[PDB]
């Protein structure tokens, strides 16, 4: 009877909500207001998610969340919470996605290609400053420093590579350091290593 | 069955609220599961359609969930999106880019920003159209990129303003404002001060001074 | 202590100088920023475009330095701008467009 | 006794630096603001008077065969944009006409 | 440069934490190893925890060092003292409530 | 119904507009160079114009037969 159609509508709207969860950001109505969930992914690899609990009464407040401390959430809130809430949500999405992508690149470079690296690389919590020395197999030791001055991107804003412990003796070192600088500035972190390792 | 009807109404209201808050209206969704076990590997093929307030889309992808002792790796192995064949070439360019990159969230973010800038340009062009219907000639329409400013006194002295939407390799969206001057050589032989060839650059300074629509209406009033 | 005292006294001197300078400049700029809008109106919540857009390479110079044979292309471009066939074509296109906007 | 003097002078310098920073930023932004405003006003007035005195030289000969300079080719090409894209325009109207007649 | 004889020991551990052990002294005494001072600093965050042992004499100096080495301007002490460091960490970072409603 | 006759005359005019397009080889020479087609916005090429201008005819005839012609308040205006 009508129970079959009612259960069909229920499962239909449940599947619709579960699929809406896949768009990148989802929301659920609670007692105090709405609870939003933000998902992150880099190159199709899914990563962790975060939550933000909001209150609808004027003025809008934030009950509790799970955003890391070093992420500048207070500024984005103070500048966008009271006007164009969706712009605030999308800005938070961009920030979290960029942070997750940079951290994933750093972790993959540290884990996979551990043979070419001599010592542990230096890294900060926000993952916006990298510095590491590497020698590929003749012997070509270089040291590279990558700086991300834009917190909404996954590529370094400037990269510098220097030849330490060995002077300039041939043009091969010059072409190698130039190619390494360009590949660090344009291509992802682990991809250039996987490309030049062979 | 009044409680069930109330639950259905509440769920429909919540769905509509989420749709108008996020900005995406989702259509039906289909899922197919395949168990390919050697440690376990599952293949999930998802398909869903929808639209963003002006543009319809239909996507179909497949993920490979690798469940094991301590990790659950989920990676989008294949994706394919299809949209209606409009005249926007950069939209299809970004479609192919996201297809070859296999990313889902950046696509939605860029689509939201693109449709927002598109509706901004549309509501900006049509506003100054009916306000000054004797000083502007929208030859292609409010949903276009070009704009033609012309006075009905003389069809010789008239110019064009260009408004385009650009999507970079990273995925962000940024517009661009330029103008091109189609002025006969009579105004060039008349005036020796030569203040027209530097018109675009200075014009940008203008739009960098007090706004976009303010500069547009100032140019309309000066040409009037 | 001596080096710190020298540094802070130089800094506060420069601070006072720059403060007086910015004060007089801000008091002076008002008359010209008011006169600039004498025959023009003062000032749709459209966000302002970033300086990256204002400093981007403009369209006209790219077009001019990108295509060869300017007048060798204009020689019939002017004629086709005078031809009424394309004018009637454009009237048909625009009529169809406004018919689409009417609904 | 001197240790505390050193500490307080360091505190004073650390407190005094950012005021100088902010004053410098305000100064070197207001300067370019005023310069750009003056340039825009000059260009706008020049073009206004130019068109004002041009409004009648076209009235002396209503349909004189006016030639065009090299700078007008970008606008001519953007006018021929729709001319050469009429094919895509008819494609668009066909798509939207089917969309309409989906009844 | 402020004092003359002072011992500083660092230990950089994950969770983005830096442990600092300080043995104080002056121009006429040797560093006292019996009364050290412990500091836990979290990088790129405005918070830092300290053990109240002997810094009552050199509190402004430690504050100046912390606000200069971390590229900050001001520093203030919160009215929150406790023996349980994890409780203070959860309260200051306001992450003691980790329950969110979602249908997924 | 003047739409019939305007369509008829633009269809007759299609031949001569194709001719005046094929008058020159420079417009054909600028083809293939995307450096102008990304600037104008889509492309500059009309060679299948026969197909499109003959396809619009049945659709327009069908048309003439059927005759197809802040944040707090914004958030609160939805939950109602």
């Amino acid at each position: 009877n009508e129970q079959e159609a009612l259960e069909e509508k229920l499962e239909n709207v449940k599947a619709i909500l579960q699929a809406y969860h896949f768009t990148g950001l989802s929301g659920k109505l609670t007692s105090r207001g709405v609870c939003v969930c933000i998902s992150t992914a880099f190159e199709g690899n899914l990563l962790d998610s975060y939550f933000v609990d909001l209150v609808i009464q004027k003025p809008l407040r934030i009950h509790h969340h799970s955003v890391p401390v070093f992420i500048p959430l207070e500024e984005i809130a103070a500048k966008y919470l009271q006007t164009n809430i969706q712009h605030f949500l999308f800005s938070l999405c961009e920030y979290l996605n960029a942070y997750s992508g940079r951290k994933y690149q750093a972790d993959r470079l540290q884990s996979d290609f551990a043979a070419l690296l001599t010592g542990p690389l230096q890294r900060n919590p926000l993952c916006n400053l990298l510095s590491f020395t590497y020698k590929l197999d003749q012997s070509f030791p270089f040291c590279a420093r990558l700086l991300y001055k834009d917190l909404t991107a996954t590529l370094p804003t400037d990269v510098t590579v220097t030849c330490q412990g060995v002077e300039v003796l041939s043009t091969s070192w010059e072409e190698q350091r130039a190619s390494h600088e360009t590949l660090f500035c344009t291509k992802p972190l682990h991809q250039v290593f996987a490309s030049f390792t062979r | 069955s009044k409680d069930l009807k109330n639950q259905l109404g509440h769920l429909e209201s919540e769905l509509s609220f989420l749709s108008t808050l996020t900005g995406i209206n989702i259509r039906n969704h289909s899922k197919q599961t395949e168990d390919l076990t050697s440690i376990r590997k599952v293949l999930q093929r998802h398909r869903l359609s929808g639209n963003c307030h002006m543009v319809t889309f239909q996507l179909e992808f497949q993920i490979l969930e690798i469940q094991n002792k301590e990790r659950l790796s989920s990676a989008v192995t294949d994706l394919n999106i299809i949209m209606e064949p409009t005249e926007c070439s950069e939209l299809s360019e970004f479609v192919s880019r996201a297809e070859e990159r296999k990313d889902l969230f950046m696509f939605f973010r860029s689509l939201h920003f693109f449709v927002e800038w598109f509706e901004y340009r549309k509501r900006t062009f049509k506003h100054l159209k009916e306000k000054y219907p004797d000083a502007v000639y929208l030859s292609e329409g409010p949903s276009s990129c070009s704009m033609g400013i012309r006075s009905a006194s003389r069809p010789g002295f008239e110019l064009v303003i260009v408004w385009r939407i650009q999507i970079d390799e990273d995925g962000k969206v940024f517009p661009k404002l330029d103008l091109l001057t189609k002025v006969p050589q009579r105004a060039l032989e008349l005036d020796k001060n030569r203040a027209i060839e530097t018109a675009p650059l200075s014009f940008r300074t203008l739009v960098g001074l007090l706004g976009i629509e303010a500069a547009l209406e100032s140019l309309i009033k000066s040409l009037c | 202590i001596d080096k710190m005292v020298e540094t802070t006294e130089l800094m506060t001197g420069n601070i006072q100088s720059l403060k007086n300078k910015i004060q007089i400049l801000a008091s002076e700029v008002e008359e010209e920023e008011e006169r600039v809008k004498q025959m023009h109106q003062i000032n749709l919540s459209l966000p302002e475009l970033s300086q990256k857009t204002l400093k981007a390479p403009t369209l006209q110079k790219e077009i001019l330095a990108l295509i060869p044979n300017q007048n060798a292309l204009l020689k019939d471009l002017d004629i086709l701008h005078n031809s009424s066939q394309m004018k009637s074509m454009s009237t048909f296109i625009e009529e169809a467009y406004k018919k689409l906007d009417a609904s | 006794k001197k240790r505390q003097r050193m500490i307080e002078v360091q505190d004073e310098l650390l407190r005094l630096e950012p005021q100088l920073k902010q004053l410098q930023t305000k100064y070197d932004e207001l300067k370019e603001r005023k310069s750009s405003l003056r340039n825009a006003a000059y260009f706008l007035s020049n073009l206004k008077q130019l068109y004002q005195d041009y409004s009648d030289v076209q009235a002396q000969e209503p349909n004189v065969k006016e030639t065009y300079d090299s700078s007008s080719l970008p606008a001519l090409l953007f006018k021929a944009r729709t001319l050469l894209g009429a094919e895509s325009h008819l494609r668009n109207i066909n798509h939207q006409l089917e969309k309409l007649l989906d009844q | 440069r402020a004092l003359k004889n002072v011992t500083v020991s660092f230990r950089e551990t994950e969770e983005n934490a830096v442990w600092i052990r300080i043995a104080w002294g002056t121009q006429y005494t040797k560093p006292n190893q019996y009364k050290p001072t412990y500091v836990v600093y979290y990088s790129q965050t405005p918070y830092a925890f300290t053990s109240s042992s002997m810094l009552r004499r050199n509190t402004p100096l430690l504050g100046q060092a912390l606000t200069i080495a971390s590229k900050h301007h001001q520093i203030v002490k919160m009215d929150l003292r406790s023996r349980y460091l994890d409780s203070l960490k959860a309260i200051v970072f306001k992450q003691y409530n980790q329950t969110f409603e979602t249908h997924n | 119904d003047e739409f019939m006759m305007l369509l008829s005359k633009v269809e007759k005019l299609s031949e001569e507009i194709m001719e005046i397009m094929q008058n020159l080889s420079s417009i054909q020479a600028l083809e293939g160079s995307r450096e102008l087609e990304n600037l104008i916005g889509i492309s500059c090429a009309s060679h299948f114009l026969k197909r499109e201008m003959q396809k619009t005819k049945e659709l327009m005839t069908k048309v003439n037969k059927q005759k197809l012609f802040d944040s707090y308040e914004f958030l609160k205006a939805i939950l109602n």
